[PDB]
């Protein structure tokens, strides 16, 4: 929906009791290549801890802006790793938070605490306001109140039982109630709205499932209770990758046919409303300068699931090194082609069918195409002087003014066309070789000393053709061919003379320079 | 000399001086009647002298003086009788001079007039007016006029009882002779005076300030002579009474049976008045059931129709539960039979048109179409009552024959609606009844009449076409019948067309002669195009032996496709109009249609 | 009494009279409640007569009539009203009669009810000679001198019957019609035409109220006015031809024939007043001493007026005699017997209705 | 894209009682009022496509898309007079046929021209209102259409009176499947031809009037007609509902090289064509315009030219089978619609730079613009999901051991990166055995005995040693190990 949706705020919570340590009886075979040393099982910890990166990793890489996500392990202490700016919300700080956090204790006080201060702390968190969400409500006067706080809360944990589920369950109905009606009086502090909450479970593989699966329940207007259960290990990471595609309406694909196995991505769904739970594109041979725009009605965002596997990691360098890559969809159509703009790879979504726009009118029978005298290459020209550039240093323009460079682009732009003939016969200034510095340096804000030496020797040499009786560009004797040309000049001038004081002077020594008769 | 001569000579002087001086003409008859005291004509002369001077205490005192010396004197009698017709600006004159006479010598002055009159009704004229100007008069003459009154109207031999004579005497000589608390009467004329007092009645207001309350406070009389307010209140009290009159008795009970008898026929009859004044006023009102669901009873009215609605509901069922006391005592049943007989003659027309509407509303039918057949023999608007009413009766719960033939017939003389009642008047409220489609009671106009008649024949016919099979002109003709007030007729229909999709053969060959639907043509061609059952439509007359008596041809087929669809067209041209006036001019036309509803 | 004239003496005219009344008044008061009859002594007479201009005068006659006013007790105002106006032979009933005209009229004026009665039982026990000038002077007073004034003698109808029949009476017995300046006056017959007229019972109350124990005394007044209201009825015309406006005699011809026809019916009604108080047969109202004057008169006017061109005259004038009679002697008011009405009625004319009266 | 969905049933073969002149059946109004769009949309829309799909019992399609409205034209007085109306399959007609020819993100407007009848059952219009929305199932409604459409509903039943008496609920409750965008048309007369064509007037102003527009570059103008008009674009429901628009005069702000644009995610491609203000060609033929100038200037340097429809909002006019035409694009509204062009408000002249970052030999290129934060594929992330992943790396973290003393530097790097993710993940087990088999390969050094390789790959056992115990002597992040000297 809008920018402050249900999947806007994401916390993530994490079990971090002793119970929390023991290996998942997923134990693997690091060991390729005498006597193997015993095959090591990744902790319960560890395990959700890596499948919560994973999620967030993925997050980062398909919406790196207006979408962030906190962390709060549940330990003795409950602590927040990350806060809400976007300059904090970012993978190597958050392995960094992970790391100071360290492994859990084995051994510290088993049953001294319980998840409980990881759910409240996350209802205390959530309540607050991102940098988003304040400039909204400062951007929005008098009338901040149609601005959803709506949330989400995931929880990892090792619960003993389904009664343990519904007490914290109790818990968090309770306390986001106690939340809702703290932030009523305060002004700093939003209302929750919705705030969705995950309850998943995990356990060693081998292991009775102690607590059953749930359906979605909704025990208040304000929560929306979810709980699952699944195994450790690789059933974990599923889960979340299941759950981070259902959750911002997500995509997957599986490029094939790669030159050299398969490989997949993940993106906004918006990509495959064309087509209308994987689709299956195939690499087709890439021409070098075959056609450069193309017609893209929709560029979405790519992120590989396996982003340190071997063809994931082809894919992505071939792209990342320029060449774009052009998809086709299962009599061949072209379809979705990708694109590395910067190192962001991009899923642009192009157009097979029918254009509505087919067989244009002719240019040559519309108002204007029986003239072949136009002068194209002259605003060609024009165009790639006023090209745009970047501007990522804001100056200012007189006294706290921050002039905004598309303005000084609009501006130079009418400066650029105070005199500009459409077609060649029209003019005979800028037809002449002689004027064409001048031309292009009086159209300038503010001609410096050594433009004003090119100006006047411009207009000596024009003043030397004219008593040499050259022939002009023909563009009715001699004598009105220097008397028009010297009339367009100094049009040309005059509607220059406001841009600076330079221009009344060049157009000063024109008029004394003038042979009037 | 004879006195008569100087006496005759004092009254021509007095007479004499009455234009010139009429003091000195009184001063005259003064001294004659000194000198003769004894002489009539001097005091008539001061007698008709001072009338034509308009004085009362002397012309009193005078009249009095020759009344008493002088009763022979036809003079005096004329006077009196002159007196006596005033007492029935001179007038005022003559009433103040009778105002001045004593009152013991008025009364004996009536009761003179009295004896010397002839004429029986005259008489009996004066008689009231001495009765009503001395009250004490009641007891000595009271019964004897209303005795002598009866008498004389008994041997003049009145074949109608409603004559001059009764009117009087019931208008004027009981309220006299019962508000007196002298003469005693016994038990049993208080019979024969209630009696006679209900025939006047009823005689008077089916065919004067307020005879129905002025009679019923004579049932509060006879009340209180038998034992020496509201309507509704009574019925239920005389109930409670026969709730202890009914049971244990030993030698008469005269007392309470009369009364739940004739006291019951009162307010009976005053409700019967009642709910036949309101319907049936002489737009009049008629009782019928509803079969409004084609697709302890209580009558559905309408407000709009009858605004005081409420009021004349109670009336008919308070008087159907005294019509139903009055006949479920088997004691009271007889004598009220005996009574009814007496003085119910041909039970005239609001009875029997009460009657009536008793039968349909209890359960009963029979007797409604007996009781039908009567009210057409003793009979325009008319005809719609007995035919409407015994149509809904001849349906009953299982009939469906007779009910389309009376309806038809009905139809076949309705036919004002030019213009019907416009295009929607107060589409029919969304009031459901709690699972009751009851017995409704509408005008005898178009408006609600049309509606129901093709209620009534679309029901029988939908009962008729919706069993076995073939279907025959029966759902052709539920097909027509359901052309009306749509779309409450959607579902029915699209059974009907399931139905046609099953057999698919389809003949009414008048199918485009009534059938002005768009809803219904369009989807009867859907048939035809996809896969229908080539419904045969022989909508064209003469094509039975056009087919029959042609040797098969090749160049017929085309003509048999194209003329359905051609004539379908014709039919869509037609469209519009009045729903009402095409539906009807199928059933006048369709009058042979009657033979498959014996079903 | 010496001690009162002497007290009286330093005090002036007007205020000397209201003492001596004040004093009378008490006197009389205490003397009334010592016996039931007083006796009038000659000191209060002479009292009033030494203590009792225009203004003065006018002074004394208003302060008479507020004393008349102010008490309540009528015992003493009639004796006092006596003891001021009963004629005691001397040359000072000349300014008596003067000064009870003047407070009569007075009354009359201002509806002095008090003083109206006792004018009226003064007049009843007073000489003839004294009452006829008293009526005369009323006369003249509400009929002669102001113009309009006989509407204030109408009001005096509710006032004092009494006073009304007395006055009735008294101008009867003057104006006589003996001569052409004793007819009564036209406005005069008008006034006692509708107080007889308004209640016939006017000329009746004197009889009724007054206790008869004895006959009246000679030269007296009549209880009742009908011997003097049949006299004006029948010799009226007489004068009226006698003195031969012919709207004027028209009026006053009716209005003698409707005042007969009155007297008449007010005699009839009187014989059932005599009937019961029992004096039916036994005391006459009308004395037969008075009916032969008349007659005589009746006689001489009949001669002097020439029959042959007055024959109608008499003609009417003695059907009202004969009229009268007969209701005087059928109602009981006239003790008399057929041959004694035979005997005064010879010499006068004949007339069918009187002998047929004559013969009965 | 036009749908015209005319009906076809026997409903509209009904004649009108019209006052005065013949009777004319509804099928003739509809007719001619069609014919009256058709004119209009080929006099001054005639670039449309428009096709004519009739429906009754079954839906058919007579005339697919096209722009040649002389077929059309003709396709309207030679209709048939099939019976029985079914707007639902007429609907899932529309919907298939759209999404075969243009796809899922064409607009279609859609022209229905009902009669107000609606239907008897089955398939009538009421049936399917008042079950499928509560039923779906395959057989969903297809009035929410899948592409941006525009249902509009000609209901040429008499005034709103008509239709009031028996169905016009179910017409304005099927428009509001649409998500409330269209119009229900009802003809308020006595169906005078007047007012049909009044009412097709109505039509015609509210959805086949061209967008005209101003195209100035600077002091450069033209007179230009952007086809199909634009459609308003709404940010979101949220923080900004109302919808925005295109102003009338594009103005053109900087030109891109085709190359540094690479294929701009845009919103819908619209052709620039000139508008005048054999005639055309000898007058307005020969007048020098701008859009000819500018089209041909960009075919031949082969550039586009950035415009400024509306604040916060740009887009770009491009050039260009064998035909060319001036098609200008629409970005997402916003700061930055191209991520790698910038805050599209930072760009500006070369002039106001300190050097031409374009370059004297148009060699460098300013453009695209490097994001603030790396990627995870562009940087070297540790994802172990797979046990193939670790694998992996532990395969190469041994094999590069075993090229010692050649490489010290990478297999020191990535052991590193190895023991960072180790104490991230709290993996101690991880660390211990990569000391262990460090060990083992110690144990099977090569006959070459190179002295400093076995120093380093002792020195690099010992520190995993001592990080395994977990204590604060080498835990900290930040404390890589430094091979020795």
């Amino acid at each position: 929906m809008k920018i402050f949706s249900e999947s806007h705020k994401t916390v993530f919570v994490v079990d971090h009791c002793p119970y929390m340590a023991e290996s998942c009886r997923q134990h693997v075979e690091f060991d390729m290549l005498i006597i193997p040393l015993a095959p090591i099982s990744k902790s319960l910890w560890t395990c959700s801890v890596e499948s919560s990166m994973e999620y967030c990793r993925i997050m980062y890489d398909i919406f790196p802006f207006k979408k962030l996500v906190n962390f709060i392990v549940s330990d003795s202490g409950a602590h927040v790793l990350n806060s809400w700016t976007q300059e904090d919300q970012n993978l190597q700080e958050l392995m960094a938070a992970l790391a100071a956090v360290g492994p859990p204790n084995p051994r510290a006080d088993p049953e001294c605490c319980s998840i409980l201060h990881g759910l409240v702390a996350a209802v205390e968190t959530l309540c607050k306001i991102t940098e988003y969400q304040h400039e909204a409500r400062t951007l929005l006067m008098e009338n901040a109140e149609r601005v959803g706080n709506r949330g989400r809360i995931i929880c990892i944990t090792n619960a003993k039982s389904d009664s343990h589920v519904r007490m914290l369950e109790d818990c968090v109905q309770e306390t986001i109630h106690e939340h809702n009606k703290l932030a009523a009086n305060s002004d700093h502090l939003m209302q929750i709205q919705k705030c969705e909450l995950v309850l998943i479970h995990t356990y060693p593989v081998g292991e009775d499932s102690l607590v059953s699966d749930r359906s979605k329940k909704e025990l208040s207007p304000v929560l929306t209770s979810e709980v699952h259960s699944v195994r450790a290990g690789r059933h974990l990471a599923t889960k979340l990758n299941i759950l981070v595609q259902q959750h911002f309406d997500l995509a997957s694909t599986t490029i094939t046919n790669i030159p050299m196995y398969d490989v997949e991505l993940l993106h906004h769904k918006d990509a495959h409303v064309d087509f209308l739970e994987t689709i299956t594109l195939k690499w087709c041979t890439p021409r070098t300068n075959n056609i450069e725009l193309h017609y893209c009605t929709g560029a979405y965002r790519i992120s590989p699931v396996d982003v340190n596997s071997r063809p994931s990691s082809c894919l992505t360098n071939f792209l990342l090194n320029g060449r774009s890559v052009l998809l086709e969809q299962p009599s061949k159509v072209i379809s979705h082609m990708l694109s590395s703009h910067g190192g962001e790879i991009f899923l642009h979504v192009l157009s097979s069918s029918r254009s509505i726009l087919e067989d244009p009118p002719s240019i040559s029978e519309g108002c204007g195409g029986r003239v072949t005298d136009y002068r194209i290459t002259d605003f060609g020209e024009f165009m790639r002087e006023n090209r745009l550039t970047p501007f990522l240093d804001p100056r200012y323009k007189i006294d706290g003014s921050l002039e905004v460079p598309l303005e000084r682009a609009k501006d130079q732009l009418e400066k650029h066309t105070r005199y500009w003939p459409m077609i060649i016969s029209q003019t005979t200034i800028f037809n002449m070789q002689a004027v064409v510095p001048l031309a292009s340096v009086i159209v300038k804000e503010s001609l410096t000393e050594e433009d004003v030496l090119n100006c006047q020797k411009t207009i000596y040499n024009l003043v030397d053709m004219e008593r040499k009786n050259d022939p002009l560009p023909i563009s009715p004797k001699r004598d009105e061919q220097y008397r028009i040309m010297w009339n367009e000049l100094e049009t040309l001038v005059r509607a220059h003379i406001n841009n600076s004081e330079k221009h009344q002077r060049v157009l000063e020594c024109l008029m004394a320079c003038r042979s009037k008769p | 000399m004879s006195a008569q001569g100087d006496c005759e000579f004092l009254v021509q002087r007095a007479r004499e001086l009455v234009p010139q001086d009429l003091w000195a003409a009184k001063a005259w008859l003064i001294t004659a009647r000194s000198l003769y005291p004894a002489d009539f004509n001097i005091q008539y002369e001061m007698y008709t002298i001072e009338r034509n001077a308009e004085r009362t205490a002397t012309a009193g005192r005078l009249l009095y003086d020759m009344f008493v010396n002088f009763p022979d004197q036809p003079v005096v009698w004329r006077e009196i009788s002159i007196i006596t017709s005033a007492l029935r600006k001179q007038t005022q004159f003559l009433r103040s001079l009778f105002e001045t006479l004593p009152g013991r010598v008025q009364c004996e002055m009536l009761l003179k007039v009295t004896e010397q009159c002839f004429n029986t009704l005259e008489r009996s004229e004066m008689l009231l007016l001495l009765l009503r100007r001395f009250p004490e008069t009641v007891v000595q003459h009271g019964v004897g006029l209303g005795e002598a009154l009866l008498e004389a109207e008994t041997i003049e031999e009145q074949e109608s009882p409603v004559n001059c004579f009764r009117k009087l005497f019931v208008c004027d000589v009981l309220p006299l002779i019962i508000n007196n608390h002298d003469v005693r009467l016994p038990a049993n004329l208080l019979y024969k005076y209630l009696n006679k007092a209900a025939e006047f009645y009823i005689n008077y207001v089916t065919r004067i300030v307020d005879p129905w309350e002025r009679l019923f406070k004579i049932l509060n009389v006879v009340g209180m002579r038998c034992e020496w307010r509201s309507y509704g209140d009574i019925l239920h009290r005389m109930k409670d009474l026969c709730r202890y009159m009914n049971n244990f008795d030993s030698e008469a009970h005269a007392k309470y049976k009369n009364q739940v008898v004739y006291s019951t026929m009162l307010v009976f009859f005053k409700n019967a008045f009642q709910y036949v004044n309101s319907i049936q006023p002489s737009v009049p009102l008629v009782l019928l059931e509803d079969v409004s669901n084609v697709y302890n009873r209580h009558i559905v009215v309408n407000k709009a129709e009858l605004a005081n609605s409420t009021e004349v509901l109670e009336s008919f069922k308070l008087a159907r539960e005294s019509w139903e006391l009055l006949y479920s005592l088997e004691f009271l049943d007889k004598e009220f039979t005996r009574i009814c007989l007496a003085w119910k003659t041909d039970t005239w027309l609001w009875l029997r048109i009460f009657l009536t509407d008793m039968i349909i509303y209890q359960g009963q039918y029979k007797k409604a179409i007996a009781s039908l057949h009567h009210l057409a023999a003793l009979q325009t608007l008319e005809h719609q009552r007995a035919l409407i009413q015994l149509a809904t009766c001849h349906f009953a719960l299982g009939e469906y024959r007779m009910t389309c033939e009376k309806v038809l017939d009905l139809m076949c003389y309705m036919v004002l609606p030019i213009q019907d009642g416009g295009k929607s008047q107060e589409e029919p409220s969304k009031v459901k009844p709690k699972f009751r489609s009851d017995l409704k009671l509408l005008p005898c106009t178009s408006k609600a009449i049309m509606p129901y008649c093709l209620h009534l024949m679309l029901a029988c016919f939908k009962l008729r076409a919706f069993t076995d099979n073939r279907d025959d002109m029966a759902l052709g003709h539920v097909i027509v019948l359901l052309q009306q007030e749509w779309p409450r007729g959607e579902n029915l229909f699209l059974k009907a067309v399931n139905k046609i999709c099953q057999q698919g053969n389809f003949q009414y060959e008048n199918f485009f002669n009534y059938v002005t639907n768009i809803d219904m043509l369009e989807e009867f061609a859907y048939l035809r195009t996809q896969e229908g059952g080539k419904i045969h439509l022989e909508l064209l007359p003469n094509q039975g032996m056009l087919i029959k008596h042609h040797t098969v041809t090749r160049g017929i087929t085309k003509g048999v496709k194209e003329d359905f669809r051609l004539a379908m067209e014709r039919q869509v041209s037609r469209c519009g109009e009045n729903l009402m006036v095409v539906l009807h001019r199928f059933c006048i036309n369709e009058k042979i249609l009657l033979l498959q509803t014996l079903t | 009494m010496s001690d009162i004239r002497h007290s009286l003496l330093r005090r002036d005219a007007l205020s000397a009279a209201k003492e001596v009344l004040y004093h009378l008044d008490i006197y009389f008061s205490s003397q009334l409640q010592s016996a039931p009859l007083p006796i009038v002594d000659k000191g209060p007479v002479e009292l009033l007569e030494e203590f009792v201009n225009s203004l003065q005068e006018l002074q004394l006659l208003e302060i008479m009539c507020n004393y008349f006013q102010e008490q309540t007790k009528d015992s003493v105002r009639q004796i006092i009203f006596s003891s001021l106006f009963s004629p005691q032979g001397n040359k000072a009933d000349d300014s008596r009669m003067s000064l009870l005209g003047k407070l009569v009229s007075m009354a009359v004026a201002v509806c002095r009810i008090p003083v109206l009665e006792c004018a009226a039982s003064w007049l009843q026990r007073t000489p003839v000679v004294y009452c006829v000038r008293l009526a005369k002077a009323l006369v003249d007073d509400y009929c002669c001198l102001v113009p309009g004034s006989i509407q204030t003698l109408k009001q005096i109808f509710s006032a004092s019957p009494r006073f009304c029949c007395q006055f009735i009476t008294s101008v009867t017995a003057l104006y006589d019609l003996s001569s052409d300046d004793l007819i009564p006056p036209m406005d005069l017959l008008e006034m006692i035409v509708t107080w007889i007229f308004e209640d016939p019972r006017l000329i009746l109350i004197t009889f009724l109220n007054t206790p008869i124990a004895a006959n009246l005394p000679i030269g007296f007044l009549e209880l009742t006015p009908l011997v003097g209201l049949i006299r004006w009825c029948v010799k009226a015309p007489l004068a009226y031809k006698r003195k031969k406006g012919v709207g004027m005699d028209r009026d006053s011809h009716l209005l003698y024939s409707k005042l007969h026809l009155s007297v008449l019916q007010v005699l009839m009604t009187l014989q059932l007043h005599l009937t019961e108080k029992n004096l039916y047969g036994r005391l006459g109202l009308i004395l037969f001493d008075h009916m032969v004057p008349l007659v005589e008169e009746i006689n001489r006017l009949a001669d002097e007026l020439n029959p042959l061109n007055a024959s109608q005259e008499i003609e009417l004038s003695l059907d009202r005699l004969a009229q009268a009679l007969q209701v005087a002697m059928a109602s009981g008011a006239l003790l008399c017997t057929r041959d004694d009405l035979r005997t005064l009625c010879s010499r006068l004319p004949h007339n069918n209705l009187l002998q047929l009266v004559i013969s009965g | 894209p036009t749908v015209v969905v005319m009906d076809v049933s026997l409903s509209m073969t009904r004649p009108v009682s019209i006052e005065g002149s013949e009777e004319y059946q509804r099928k003739h109004l509809a007719a001619h009022g069609l014919t009256m769009l058709f004119e209009h949309m080929a006099t001054n829309y005639k670039l449309e496509f428009t096709a004519l799909v009739v429906f009754s019992s079954l839906w058919e399609l007579m005339v697919p898309f096209t722009r040649d409205y002389n077929t059309l034209q003709e396709a309207l007085s030679n209709m048939d007079d099939y019976d029985k109306t079914c707007l639902e399959s007429a609907l899932v007609g529309v919907c298939n046929i759209v999404q075969q020819e243009w796809g899922g993100a064409i607009p279609c407007q859609v022209v229905l021209v009902t009669d107000g009848c609606l239907g008897i059952g089955r398939g009538s219009l009421r049936h399917s209102l008042a079950t499928q929305n509560q039923r779906s199932e395959s057989n969903r409604f297809p009035l929410p259409f899948p592409f941006p459409s525009k249902l509009y509903i000609m209901c040429m039943a008499n005034l709103e009176e008509l239709q009031s008496t028996d169905s016009l609920e179910c017409l304005e409750r099927l428009i509001d499947l649409n998500n409330g965008e269209g119009q229900i048309f009802t003809i308020d007369g006595p169906l005078c031809l007047k007012n049909v064509q009044s009412m097709f007037g109505k039509l015609i102003d509210l959805a086949y009037t061209p967008f005209h527009a101003v195209l100035k570059c600077g002091h450069l103008t033209a007179d230009v007609q952007v086809f199909p008009r634009p459609e308003p674009f709404v940010v979101d429901e949220e923080i900004d509902p109302i919808p925005k628009v295109i102003n009338t005069d594009l103005e053109i702000v900087g030109f891109i090289d085709i190359a540094d644009i690479s294929s701009p995610p845009v919103l819908s491609r619209h052709l620039v064509l000139p508008i005048a203000l054999n005639s055309a060609n000898q007058i307005a033929g020969k007048i020098p315009n701008f859009c000819v100038l500018l089209h041909g200037s960009l075919k031949v340097e082969g550039m586009v030219a950035i415009v400024q429809l509306g604040p916060e909002w740009h887009g770009m006019l491009y050039s260009q089978k064998k035909k060319s035409n001036l098609m200008m694009s629409l970005f997402e509204p916003g700061p930055e619609p191209l991520p790698w062009l910038g805050k599209m408000a930072q760009l500006g002249p070369i002039s106001d730079a300190k050097e031409n970052p374009y370059g004297e030999d148009d060699n460098k290129s300013p453009f695209p613009l490097q994001p603030k934060n790396k990627r995870s594929y562009a940087q070297n992330v540790t994802v172990w999901i797979k046990p193939s992943g670790l694998q992996t790396d532990v395969q190469k973290i041994l094999r590069n051991a075993r090229k010692l003393p050649e490489k010290t530097q990478t297999f020191y790097k990535e052991l590193n990166r190895l023991r960072k993710a180790a104490l991230a993940f709290g993996f101690l087990d991880l660390l211990k055995g990569v000391a262990d088999m460090l060990e083992r390969e110690c144990t099977l050094l090569p006959e070459t005995a190179h002295p400093d390789a076995a120093f380093q790959l002792t020195h690099a056992a010992q520190q995993l040693k001592l990080a395994s115990t977990g204590t604060s002597e080498y835990a900290a992040y930040d404390q890589n190990i430094t091979p020795l000297h």
